[PDB]
């Protein structure tokens, strides 16, 4: 369960 | 006729999990009190998208209209920021502040480097900002492009290209100027007039968890 | 300068950002001294894969061998961490730990309920997770599994199947099990023999910070 996202 | 109550809440820096918890207590509050709307001042970098999905559906599911304003004055909306206003009831931003700029990257490298997002996670969120553009009636092709070019918006464009619905200076030019304006997406399945005449406001102070948690990350 | 110095470390909790802080700031001390090798004592549940990334690069560009040692009994290297014991010059494992559990997510819903990402995000990192076991000449078939199949492993299980090359109890035996062997990884270049006879150990406290911002991410 890695957590995989954001935004730039 | 009647007063109506508006709340006024601040939510700063990246949006993650605390954030989410901050849009749940502020909206609660609201909710419980009967308000007209709840006012969100954001102001945001980005961050992370599971929080953000988290907070679009919290604003799906909200009693009453969520209005995202970018507020101060040199704020912006950006990154996960900009799918939060999108996923609301109205959109406003004051003079001198920013919104877009969402593409996808897996995240900041070391020195000045970026990890770059693969093109399903880049196409996932163009479908994803593309949709909740459609439900809410704005600008489905700029919006795309906030993703595709990187694109950033000042408020006057942001009007001109249907993308928010108000540009308002305080709180004061905020409820005059959407005072009669339909919300964009439903509460409850019916698409609400707001009522601002007769208003009273009110500010919602961050808890102790809020200003504990901002004042580590200012350091 | 005539010494021969191991550090060693702890990390537990989520890998954030600050997990970033914490490897980086005790790899620069371990380098800065001249340490034959810093053993850092990994419990993590989970993490963020940006953060996790950086620290297998910055794991990667340490000028110092980096042994993970999944430690005390009970601890775990599942999610990020088994990806950082992959991508570092040892890995040793604590009787009662476990690593593996892989799968990537886009995270958690409001219910706390599992959102999965797209299928080709998976692939991402299969290829991943393929790569770092491949370079450190570890079974990339089982990596593979730890996201396809969820797979999770005990100690002897990984040292059987040729993931992990130490099983110990404790910072000594650690030690005298893992002398004269060699990195799975260079080192500026270089596959290193490891020298750990007339050895100094320096235990490198966590500073309140790190407590403080571990304690607050674990609730
Ligand atoms: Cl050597």
């Amino acid at each position: 369960n890695v957590i995989v996202l954001m935004l730039p | 006729l009647a007063k109506n109550i508006v709340y006024v809440a601040q939510i700063k820096g990246q949006i993650t999990s605390y954030t989410y918890d901050q849009f749940d207590r502020y909206i609660t509050i609201a909710e419980q009190d009967n308000a007209e709307a709840i006012i969100i001042e954001l102001d945001t970098p980005g961050g992370r998208a599971d929080a953000m999905m988290n907070i679009v559906q919290r604003i799906q599911q909200s009693k009453i209209p969520v209005i995202i304003y970018v507020y101060p004055p040199g704020a912006s909306a950006a990154s996960a920021g900009t799918y939060i206003a999108l996923g609301s009831h109205l959109i406003a931003m004051a003079p001198g502040t920013s919104i877009g700029a969402c593409r996808p990257i897996l995240g900041y490298s070391q020195n000045g480097s970026i990890i770059e997002a693969p093109p399903a996670i880049t196409n996932y969120f163009i479908a994803y900002i593309k949709s909740l553009a459609q439900e809410s009636g704005r600008n489905a092709t700029i919006a795309e492009e906030f993703i595709t070019k990187d694109l950033s918006l000042t408020p006057e464009e942001a009007l001109k290209y249907g993308v928010i619905e108000v540009v308002a200076r305080d709180i004061n030019e905020l409820l005059k100027k959407s005072n009669g304006m339909k919300t964009k997406i439903p509460v409850n399945g019916r698409y609400v007039t707001l009522n601002f005449t007769n208003v009273e406001v009110r500010y919602l102070a961050p808890s102790f968890k809020d200003k504990l948690i901002s004042y580590i990350t200012d350091l």
